[PDB]
């Protein structure tokens, strides 16, 4: 696959498997076949051959086993020592986040989940059944935004992502593709963006174009990331863990408030919530970010790389042969930290409960924050997570989804100089009513409080009629 | 002067003509990792009546060009351009077919009635300005080719007669993923009414004189079929016909028009040597126009978001934004020039918005307009932020939020307006 020029037919070849590499070899791995080339003497059959047919094939001696990267059984491959100091420089990550999409310029928190997207979670399938894994992540936009700067770039980066989008070709030939080989006498089912991108990054635009057929076998293949085939003899489970890169578009283009958020995107329930982040793109009428959308498309005509700003570009054997050394790493969380995130899982069901018009928050989005917990932990070279790792965690599902709006989600409060005085007079109005003015300042300086100020509260409130003082200002009693 | 000499008889559209120049360039690729522009072919669309006048303006685009290629629904074939596994029986062999704007790099291509073609020709279309290079993935076959041309369309109505009392948006009859690629939408129609009869009949009474001395009235025209042969290795150039690159050729009037007699023709081998040359040319976008991209993209979209009866195959976001890049780097490669001048960023403004569309010499004028508001047409009401509803008028420079507080110190003792709270309306 990786060795082909610019354009070209495909070729088959005749190899012979004998000795100990029969009933090892499967279809679909890496081989290097070495031998000669010498053709074979066809004497003996008196109804097939007719005259000489002089044949041609080519003998094996030897096959050894390769992949995608490297010639071994890997999923990538690895570097030496002196090029890991380069990349381990730094405090945690600034010029990974600015590489990816070098030309256009916008939604630097989209593009920070990109990169913790094949890492996924924990594989270790325990107590029998299998936990979930693989960092999935949707996109709504209109495609036309530079959507094909976020799609052509991550296509390369991954090893294994092969390039597919929702249209130039059939719906049939990309997730659920029949090829009747009559050649041996058996009936397979192959895909296209599903069945051959394990362990890697699955591309593909328009997630709501499809008809439902092709939106159904995705309920098993997203979760535990398992190949369902029953169609009546078919029955078999492909094993290819797929990270789902969603790149939806709205009914009306840009985000524009006509109903509820569940049905502007004509996409059911089931697959709303089953992505971990939701971002979304949108534009806004500001001349701020259209200057910068201007000035770095104009250095492009002079340099075919990044503008000389403040950030350098990368190469391409740098971000995955690091990220590849950490896929084995098992982070393990504390139980002093695991008891907050079940707290933080009580709190982030309050944005959800109060609007019923966006997302909802159930049994789906609990197993997607344990699944973050691992794509930072795994930077550091370390096997154990801190509390970093969980406030940047849901720093990213804070920001997608206030995106989904059309405004941010802020507050209010002023820091009153006697809001909390009249709060702590109510702990002694329920004990009693002759509450002594001597006995009340007791718990007023344990924390903290002045007690010049008090004396100028009492008469803010007095003065409005809420209690009342003697001559010497020493009894106080609620009304 | 290359945009009025490209129609001859066809006289009118001065947009159009300015718009379809800088096609046939084609631009310049975009230099990047992947090595390939994102919409860099403008893709223009002419509607109007079901045959009237688009059998002759076809034809004078498609010759000017040299890496023309002819696509149509009813004498062409369609299942062809992009991918098609045909196979025979006299070898048994497994053959592809490719498309005809494949070999042709950065070229120009007209496409005839785009609704009637099959539908595996409306998807392979949105990875040519998307991405930049049309892949193949059909039938085991997993190859790249290099097809980038522009993407021309002259499509007729499914149920003919373009109305002019509803939106032209349902007359098109195409989906939501093809007429959000086009830009301008300009339509030619043809009505009888008697003060358009005289400018038609200018082209009739040069027709009929057109024929051979002694067919007048009598014959019919020549012009029907085409007997196209080829021969050896001969340059058939100035040994039977004389078409030499020339600039202006003879004064004529029988295929000129009527009312160009200062402007001559040129010659079609004019128009094929003088396109390959423009490509070499690569000009670099200056500071002097960067500015006028960012003050114009803001103005534009903000009329536009209320718009609902018309102005909507293409809304003023990153489609409109990458049309004026690649029209201004494209508008300086045939006026011979190493940058971009700063005319060349004002020529797709009249085409995208015509298609769809104590306080300086302020407070000495301020004063003359109390006179009219408190002392003519009483309300009892300006000042504050109520003040912002009256101040507009005619002159600009926006007001901070400090001068419009500093303002309020005066006026309530030189008697004009009080203060209070928020919105003040007291004296």
């Amino acid at each position: 696959s990786d060795q082909v020029p610019v354009g070209n037919i495909p070729r088959s070849i005749t190899v012979l498997v004998e000795g100990e590499n029969t009933r090892i070899a499967q279809p679909g791995d890496h081989v290097s076949v070495t031998g000669i080339f010498l053709p074979i003497l066809r004497t003996g059959f008196r109804q097939v051959v007719q005259g000489l047919l002089s044949e041609t094939y080519l003998e094996a001696h030897r096959i050894v086993k390769m992949n995608k990267s490297e010639d071994d059984e890997s999923g990538a491959g690895e570097l030496t020592r002196e090029e890991l100091r380069q990349i381990a420089e730094e405090d945690f990550y600034e010029k990974l986040a600015a590489s990816i999409a070098p030309e256009i310029y916008g939604h630097e928190d989209v593009k920070k989940a990109l990169l913790l997207l094949l890492v996924g979670g924990v594989d270790q399938s325990p107590r029998g059944m299998k936990i979930r894994g693989n960092i999935n992540i949707c996109l709504m936009g209109d495609p036309g935004v530079a959507k094909s700067q976020l799609l052509s770039y991550i296509d390369r980066l991954a090893p294994r992502s092969q390039y597919t989008t929702g249209r130039g070709s059939s719906g049939v030939g990309l997730t659920a593709a029949v090829l009747r080989d009559s050649v041996s006498g058996e009936l397979t089912l192959e895909g296209g963006a599903l069945v051959l991108a394990d362990q890697g990054v699955c591309c593909i635009d328009e997630f709501d174009k499809m008809a439902e057929a092709d939106r159904t076998a995705i309920h098993e293949v997203m979760e535990q990331q398992t190949i369902s085939i029953a169609k009546a003899g078919i029955l078999t489970t492909l094993n290819a863990r797929c990270s789902i890169l969603a790149a939806a578009n709205p009914a009306y283009g840009r985000y524009n408030p006509r109903r509820s958020l569940e049905q502007n995107i004509q996409l059911p329930a089931a697959l709303l919530s089953r992505f971990d982040l939701l971002w979304l793109i949108q534009d806004r009428p500001d001349r701020d970010n259209d200057l910068r959308l201007a000035q770095h498309i104009t250095y492009v005509h002079q340099h075919s790389r990044q503008p000389p700003s403040q950030f350098e570009p990368l190469d391409m054997k740098l971000m995955r042969r690091y990220i590849a050394m950490c896929r084995e790493k098992q982070p393990m969380v504390p139980e002093s930290l695991a008891d907050y995130i079940t707290a933080a899982y009580v709190e982030m069901r309050r944005e959800a409960w109060a609007s019923k018009d966006a997302t909802y928050t159930s049994a789906r989005t609990l197993l997607a924050i344990l699944r973050l917990s691992t794509a930072l932990a795994r930077l550091r070279m370390v096997d154990v997570v801190e509390k970093e790792d969980v406030n940047e965690a849901i720093r990213l599902m804070e920001m997608s989804k206030d995106s989904l709006l059309g405004d941010k989600g802020q507050t209010a409060r002023t820091q009153r100089p006697a809001d909390v005085i009249f709060a702590t007079v109510r702990e002694l109005v329920s004990g009693g009513r002759s509450v002594r003015f001597s006995e009340a300042e007791q718990r007023c300086v344990s924390r903290g409080f002045t007690p010049a100020q008090f004396q100028a509260a009492l008469d803010e409130y007095e003065e409005l009629n809420v209690w009342q003082v003697n001559a010497s200002r020493t009894r106080i009693t609620f009304v | 002067q290359l945009a009025k000499s490209l129609a001859p008889s066809i006289h009118g559209h001065d947009y159009v003509k300015k718009a379809i120049l800088c096609l046939l360039l084609g631009g310049v690729e975009r230099d990047l990792e992947n090595g390939s522009h994102i919409r860099g072919d403008i893709n223009i669309l002419l509607i109007g009546d079901p045959s009237v006048a688009k059998s002759q303006l076809l034809r004078y685009v498609l010759c000017t060009a040299p890496r023309a290629i002819p696509t149509t629904g009813r004498g062409s074939s369609g299942v062809g351009l992009t991918a098609a596994v045909t196979t025979d029986q006299e070898t048994g062999e497994r053959r592809l077919e490719a498309g005809a704007m494949v070999l042709a790099d950065r070229g120009v291509v007209c496409i005839d009635e785009f609704d009637k073609m099959s539908d595996m020709d409306r998807t392979a279309i949105h990875e040519v300005m998307e991405q930049g290079r049309v892949t193949i993935a059909k039938a085991g076959i997993h190859a790249r080719l290099n097809a980038r041309c522009s993407v021309l369309a002259a499509a007729n109505p499914v149920y003919g007669r373009y109305d002019q009392y509803k939106t032209p948006m349902e007359n098109i009859g195409l989906q939501d993923s093809l007429l959000s690629r086009f830009d301008l939408l300009f339509i030619m129609l043809d009505q009888m009414d008697p003060e358009q009869d005289r400018e038609i009949s200018d082209h009739v009474l040069r027709m009929h004189r057109y024929r051979a001395p002694g067919e007048q009235d009598g014959d019919a025209m020549p012009l029907g079929s085409a007997v196209d042969i080829l021969a050896t290795d001969d340059p058939n150039f100035s040994q039977e016909d004389q078409q030499d690159t020339q600039i202006y050729e003879k004064h004529d009037n029988l295929l000129h028009g009527t009312k160009k007699k200062k402007e001559k023709m040129v010659s079609a081998a004019f128009m094929k040597k003088y396109i390959h040359v423009a490509k070499i040319i690569k000009p670099v976008l200056t500071q002097e126009s960067a500015t006028y991209i960012a003050e114009e993209y803001s103005r534009l979209r903000s009329q536009d978001s209320m718009s609902s009866d018309t102005a909507r195959t293409s809304p003023v976001t990153a489609r409109t934004l990458e049309t004026l890049i690649r029209l201004a780097t494209a508008h300086a490669k045939a006026r011979m020039s190493k940058t971009v001048d700063l005319q060349d960023a004002e020529e797709a403004v009249e085409l995208v918005q015509y298609a769809y569309f104590l306080s300086e010499s302020r407070l000495k004028a301020f004063k003359v307009a109390l006179l009219d508001v408190f002392r003519e047409a009483h309300a009892q009401s300006i000042g504050m932020n109520r003040l912002t509803e009256s101040i507009n008028r005619d002159s600009e420079e926006p007001f901070s939020s400090v001068e419009i507080q500093a303002a309020l110190s005066k006026m309530q003792d030189d008697n004009q307006v009080m203060v209070s709270e928020g919105i003040i309306f007291l004296i």
